[PDB]
């Protein structure tokens, strides 16, 4: 979903 | 090994000092901390171990139990003897060309690492709660605005990480 | 930080270790004694962040086992995070002699009242490695219960969580 | 039992  | 302290807090009207604690393991750890509670002003955080209420042994206790204890305490101040987060894990990762350190997240937690990251070098592990960003806590935070932290962040980054 | 060892095969290619795969990371599982392992310190619980110039990230068991299994050359070379799990607790013996913990196949399952283990906040579903620098891992419980009456009344165990 | 007491 998220990407860091 | 890395040592215990005493916090001393007072009481609302209700009892309550701002604090949801949870059973692991045969202890006891802060789940939530209301804010600007005195649970707050002291300084405890998610993660942290209480290991007495009120000079009483916390082990094995449930947390409908310790949450009990809590609002059952005499006077109006609570003593608690803390050890501070004792499962954290600092690591540092540097962003690459694309702006990012290598790893997928959700609900604030690491869900998996993308190959050749730094990240992957460091050896970041997956299901691990996102306690701060380069000094900021991002407990209680949408994942939106932990992007935020990390976009706006230098190449360093610093993350603080315990197991879920 | 990381350090970096560099392994030396056994004649039949072997070097004494036997990897896991935790939370999409690495780890020491079994150590031999008089092994290329051993010789470089490879300690249970250490984290294998590289294997020749290649991350461990996402490696499953079976690929951790093959790549260390056919492995080209002599030289083995790795970097490991010493024990990233590791806690270590100081107890002392009350004067029956005990710390405060019941303990089964070299794992805490409870944590008695009133005890020194109890006061420290000594936790369950949790393996213990070392008592006062002392490997325990691969003892039987009965060695695990000598060496614990051998200590001083000063108890200091290493212990990690199970996986 | 088959647990140990430390």
């Amino acid at each position: 979903e998220f990407y860091a | 090994a890395m040592d215990p302290r005493e916090v001393i807090l007072c009481k609302d009207q209700d009892g309550k000092i701002g604090l949801r604690l949870k059973s692991i393991d045969n202890g006891i750890f802060v789940q939530l901390v209301q804010a600007n509670s005195p649970a707050s002003l002291v300084g405890l955080r998610f993660g942290d171990q209480v290991l007495q209420i009120n000079g009483e042994n916390c082990a094995g206790w449930s947390s409908d139990k310790a949450h009990k204890v809590l609002k059952q305490a005499f006077g109006e101040k609570i003593t608690m003897t803390i050890r501070d987060r004792p499962f954290e894990r600092t690591i540092t990762m540097h962003k690459d060309s694309t702006g990012h350190v290598g790893f997928i997240f959700k609900n604030g937690k690491i869900t998996s690492i993308v190959k050749d990251s730094s990240a992957a070098r460091n050896g970041l592990l997956t299901e691990h709660n996102i306690c701060e960003i380069n000094g900021q806590n991002v407990i209680g935070l949408k994942d939106s605005q932990i992007a935020d932290i990390l976009s706006t962040s230098g190449t360093v980054v610093t993350i603080t990480i315990m197991p879920a």
